[PDB]
């Protein structure tokens, strides 16, 4: 709906988007934002994008890979792990332990 | 500052092979920094983990 | 792919004056 | 009359850039600018790619051609069968060629009698380009542009950088800016008049 | 007071060249006599006429004042060649001192006010420092190669014919001329204005004078830190292969003692069975046969044109396991530093740095090393380190207008990146007359 | 080109953050963390005092910039290649009794008239570079710091309560505090952007009386500039939850882990960065004692 | 002969947890870490001086092998190997060895394995000609019985 603003015919519309994405609140405006996140890493850093989706889709989105974020799995833990499955006494030399 | 993914290209590797008693003449030290392993190639690391 | 090197110059363009047939001012 | 000067169109420096860039760099996002500035900003950004590792200075062979000996190539001169050891054979890859590469460069510098003509300038009026390009441009730039550091601004992802030229541009001094100036001379004439560019 | 804060004074050949064909031209009567008796006012007399501010010493001790008129004054004074030239002054205070010396140019114009004669500049010194001194056979040669490159075909050009004996060859050599008019007696006459033309007193340098001004532009090109390409000495180093610009040279630590090399220290001698070639250590002798242990020992080497294969190898043998620190001041290679992605190729070993002939300007190549990304945060540990020998003594990447163009985590730039520098870039004007000068600073 | 009287106590060099979004001069930010203690104890040694030696002067050409980059590296995010003498033999110049080197203002090193770029006073720059060249030896062998003992100091200094604690020892305490999502890291580069120079030429500057007084005003900038600084060294760190509300915990505000991975909740030191960061805190440290 | 561990040394003891692999500068070194100080030593040039004592060699990844043996050599640290069983032939200067136990396995190889290394026995050597010009490569040995 909002960037369609004066960019379309229909008259009365620029009273109902030129002026609504007027007020106060409702700041339009898709792009490249900053999100408190920003530079955290992963195996690339995350940026933040604003596209047009809905929210309950969208949430869920944000939820994933938030939540992927905040479940360091260091591999000496994968490690550690698959150090329970063979003969007792077996050494484990890989990647660092994080 | 990221993660290789490519597949960058290193100084060849000569081997240094190290015996009981071995005999120490270097004089063609080639000068571009080269990486020297002791052990015959090995460097053994291959179990993937899905 | 091996990630490749690449070099590129700054090119060059002299063409010899090309013979105009038109003034440009009264 | 006598030929003592040749008219040529785009004139060629001595110095350039050469540029070399690791080729596995590359920004994804795309950056894509007006059709017109495209071209004004066209090459010096091009050439200035983003993952060029170290740029430099050459003394370039489009002019000093191996036509005059000078072969380039490695960063010296290095004439050749110049100022030898008369009586015996140069010596393959010697290192007085270079003092002499540095000879018949100085004596080339020593005489480029060539004279400049305007050729096929083009002008692009504020809507058409970019405000920032645009201070830069002062009307009419040569359409066979060149290439040059400032001009990249704003233009180009490396993100500090805008820090080193849309601060650079910005000091007291540095006003930077291709196109067509006032030189004093203005409407002094000849058989022409004469532009500034 | 130091440095260019004394009294100057050239060699009298320096003075007869450059300095004095230009003062018979101006009339001004010749100089005057830097005398033990003459006064700071004679001096000033003397100056008051030639303006020039020169005075020619001939006269046992300069002593008394004046000699500080001089350090007032430059007034350099020239003098027949140099030693004792403290002994000629009378520094009543201890200063003067055979050894104290800022060699200097002195660009003749700063010193004539007339600069209608005056031309080039500092930067030819510059350039003829360079030219390995040549002989008159062989700058027949250098301008019979460099006339054949401009198409201009030279022949009989310098030498002569006459039928009956040979085409015997004058020399060419020549420096300044002055197309100074001979009296019948064979002999030079002081060029007079009301007897020959006013186009010889002063013979540019059979440079036409519109050709003339492309050249101090030249050799201001040629005189240029940005295209001095062709570098000096070499380290030798032993070391991890850390650091991404090339123009790194790693530094000594403390320990290390500096010794000249020599063939003196290197004899041959025997050690348990076996003739080790013990190297001796001047500091106090003590020969080390084995390269192994030596002690903490930086070897400098300008000879490098009498080494054995083997004397030398052992030298660079003990660089490895020692640490020494060989500098090899004497080689003239150029550098490249040409990008990780395709490193290398000629491969110098260092046998040949050692034995390469003196002449022989062999290309190197450092890496750019910046540009390499992070490696995996699963790569295989890397077990055995590098190890990288050859250095650059002088600074190299001089080329570098900016280098590493590219975000780091997208907003800090990496480290080692350059940028372009303001002056490439701050187009100014033109001056009164034609010579483009850069934008003022805000002060003119 | 201007004096002192205090280098930072002027405009330009003022020191503020990020609180979740706001800004709060760093004292005011510190005073927002909770320490629960935890057996051990931090028994403060002595920092091995500096390798006097600093690394030779070599011209090399170019703009070392030096207040980003000492910084870039201390708490940066990965300045991938740290130590590398090149930034700091540069900077070893400017401490010699003349030179033409000028220290610009924004944090560089110029030649003969630095032009516009109004530098800093060619003396307290002169005493400065004068031990923080020494910075650049940290990577050589016979020079590390040998920093977990080095950390056993940050924390006694930014934690443990002024006097009672300011006497040798204390437990390691498990830091913890309402944070904001990527907290942490957002945190630090507020900081990566601070004017670091401005406060060290002051600190390797100011006479006796005066120095005292400065310690006063900045001991928390200082207290605030280790804090992200250790947490890239302290072992775990995750987010314990409350009421609504989320509370970031780090697993030892003392006990430098010597790790080396990528964490996500804070930065992390590759192994030459601890190389780097342990020898910056050697001198700061000698240097704040006095 | 057996080569006496000089003074400024430190005993370190072998534990499995010294060596962890972990990046250090663009590339991923394979770190020990020095237990008197635990701080980490990226490199081999590194590496201060450790008398470093071998018993399990049991686990001791193939790679933190080619490290120790391999810096032994440039850091002068020693390691003192226990639980190898090897005969030793003792063949005088005239049949100068045949065999050279390669490091790769008398550093890692079955706990069992019996390797019959061999020492030579220099003492009916030949005194090089008093004039003759030297030849230039130290010849040395990197494994030394460590008892009588």
């Amino acid at each position: 709906p909002a960037l369609l603003r004066d960019f379309t015919q229909v008259n009365w519309l620029n009273r109902d988007i030129t002026n609504m994405l007027q007020q106060a609140g409702t700041k339009y405006g898709l792009g490249l934002t900053e999100t408190r996140l920003d530079y955290v890493r992963l195996v690339k850093t995350i940026v933040g994008h604003a596209l047009n989706i809905d929210h309950f889709a969208a949430s869920v989105l944000n939820i994933n890979l938030r939540a992927l974020m905040e479940a360091n799995v260091t591999a000496d833990d994968r490690i550690k792990a698959l150090q329970a499955h063979s003969m007792i006494s077996t050494q484990f030399h890989g990647p660092n332990q994080g | 500052d990221d993660v290789g993914i490519m597949q960058q290209k290193k100084p060849p590797t000569v081997v240094q092979s190290r015996t009981d008693v071995f005999n120490e003449q270097f004089a063609n030290e080639a000068l571009h920094p080269t990486t020297k392993v002791i052990f015959n190639g090995l460097d053994v690391n291959t179990e993937v983990q899905p | 792919k091996i990630a490749t090197a690449s070099s590129a110059r700054q090119a060059d363009v002299e063409k010899p004056a090309d013979v105009t047939f038109t003034i440009e001012n009264v | 009359l006598s030929d003592d000067f040749k008219q040529i169109s785009d004139p060629k420096g001595y110095l350039t850039y050469s540029v070399k860039y690791e080729d596995q760099f590359t920004k994804k996002d795309k950056l894509r600018a007006s059709e017109a500035d495209d071209r004004i900003v066209g090459p010096t950004v091009n050439l200035f790619k983003y993952g060029a590792a170290v740029v430099n200075i050459d003394l370039n062979r489009d002019f000093f051609d191996t036509a005059t000996g000078i072969d380039l190539t490695k960063g010296i001169p290095l004439v050749q069968d110049l100022l030898v050891p008369i009586g015996v054979t140069a010596g393959a890859e010697q290192s007085a060629e270079y003092v002499s590469g540095l000879l018949m460069v100085l004596f080339k510098v020593m005489t480029d009698n060539r004279l400049v003509i305007v050729g096929e300038t083009t002008t692009p009026m504020s809507n058409t380009l970019s405000t920032v390009v645009n201070n830069v441009l002062r009307t009419t730039y040569h359409n066979n542009v060149g290439v040059n550091p400032a001009l990249l601004r704003d233009f180009t992802q490396v993100n500090w950088l805008n820090r080193d030229i849309t601060n650079m541009l910005q000091q007291a001094g540095t006003k930077y800016g291709l196109g067509l100036t006032e030189t004093r001379l203005d409407y002094v004439r000849l058989v022409k008049t004469i532009v500034g560019h | 007071d130091d440095l260019d804060e004394g009294i100057r004074m050239t060699t009298y050949d320096q003075y007869l060249s450059h300095i004095r064909e230009r003062l018979h031209i101006t009339n001004v009567p010749d100089p005057i006599y830097i005398t033990g008796a003459s006064t700071p006012d004679q001096i000033a007399a003397s100056v008051q006429a030639t303006h020039v501010a020169v005075v020619l010493y001939q006269s046992g001790v300069i002593n008394g004042p004046a000699s500080t008129y001089l350090r007032e004054n430059e007034v350099l004074v020239v003098m027949p060649d140099y030693y004792d030239v403290v002994s000629r002054f009378a520094n009543a205070n201890l200063q003067m001192n055979n050894n104290r010396y800022h060699e200097s140019v002195l660009e003749i114009a700063d010193i004539f006010d007339q600069a209608d004669f005056i031309q080039t500049s500092d930067a030819v010194r510059q350039l003829r420092a360079l030219m390995p001194t040549l002989s008159t056979s062989q700058i027949r040669h250098a301008i019979e190669r460099i006339a054949q490159i401009t198409d201009v075909d030279s022949t009989d050009y310098g030498k002569l014919t006459l039928r009956f004996l040979g085409t015997l060859t004058r020399s060419l050599k020549m420096q300044n001329a002055q197309i100074r008019r001979i009296r019948p007696d064979g002999t030079v006459l002081r060029y007079d204005d009301q007897i020959d033309i006013e186009a010889f007193r002063w013979s540019r340098y059979f440079l036409d004078e519109l050709q003339l001004r492309r050249l101090s532009v030249g050799l201001r090109l040629i005189t240029n830190p940005r295209i001095a390409r062709r570098f000096n000495g070499v380290r030798i180093m032993y070391l991890t292969d850390d650091d991404p610009d090339p123009d790194f040279v790693p530094d000594v630590p403390e320990g290390y003692v500096a010794v000249q090399y020599a063939h003196r220290l290197f004899s041959s001698s025997l050690a348990n069975k076996r003739n080790r070639v013990t190297y001796t250590h001047p500091p106090t002798g003590m020969a080390y046969p084995s390269p192994t242990g030596r002690p903490h020992v930086h070897m400098t080497i300008n000879e490098r044109a009498g080494m054995s294969k083997l004397v030398a190898d052992n030298i660079i043998a003990s660089v490895i396991k020692s640490n020494w620190v060989v500098d090899i001041l004497d080689i003239e290679y150029t550098a490249e530093v040409m990008t990780p992605s395709e490193g290398y190729t000629q491969h110098v070993d260092a046998e040949s740095i050692m034995t390469a002939p003196k002449g022989k300007l062999f290309h190197l190549q450092f890496m750019d090393g910046l540009l390499r990304p992070e490696p995996s945060a699963f790569d295989p540990p890397a077990s055995g380190e590098d190890m990288r020998l050859i250095y650059p003594l002088q600074p190299i990447s001089v080329a570098r207008s900016m280098r590493a163009i590219v975000n780091h985590n997208e907003v800090d730039r990496p480290r080692g990146a350059v940028a372009p520098s303001s002056y490439e870039m701050d187009t100014g004007t033109l001056s009164r007359n034609g010579d483009l000068l850069y934008s003022p600073v805000a002060n003119g | 080109q201007q004096p002192t009287g205090g280098y930072t106590t002027l405009e330009q060099f003022a020191f503020t953050i990020r609180n979740d979004g706001t800004n709060a001069t760093p004292t005011q930010f510190l005073q927002l963390l909770s320490w629960e203690a935890t057996e051990n104890e931090l028994v403060k040694k002595t920092i091995p005092t500096p390798e006097t030696h600093l690394p030779s002067a070599r011209n090399v050409p170019g703009n070392v910039y030096i207040e980003d980059a000492i910084t870039q590296a201390l708490f940066g995010i990965s300045a991938q290649n740290v130590n590398a003498h090149g930034y700091f033999s540069r900077l070893s110049a400017l401490a010699l009794p003349n030179t033409s080197a000028r220290l610009g203002l924004d944090g560089v090193i110029y030649n003969s008239e630095t032009i516009n770029i109004p530098f800093y006073d060619p003396a307290a720059v002169a005493n400065f570079a004068a031990t923080y060249a020494k910075l650049g030896n940290a990577s050589t062998p016979r020079y590390r710091a040998d920093m977990i003992d080095i950390y056993a100091h940050v924390g006694l200094e930014l934690a443990g309560t002024d006097a009672e604690r300011a006497a040798g020892v204390m437990p390691v305490k498990r830091a913890k505090f309402d944070s904001w999502e990527g907290s942490l890291i957002s945190l630090s580069r507020d900081v990566v952007n601070w004017k670091i120079l401005a406060f060290l030429i002051d600190l390797c500057s100011l006479e006796g009386e005066a120095l005292r007084a400065f310690k006063t005003r900045n001991r928390d900038v200082f207290r605030m500039m280790l804090f992200i600084m250790s947490t890239a060294v302290a072992a775990n760190v995750v987010n314990r939850k409350v009421t609504k509300r989320v509370d970031r915990v780090l697993e030892y505000i003392g006990v430098n882990s010597m790790r080396t991975a990528g964490r996500t909740a804070t930065i992390t030191y590759d192994l030459s960065r601890h190389e780097f960061a342990a020898k910056f805190l050697q001198l700061t440290f000698t240097r704040w004692n006095a």
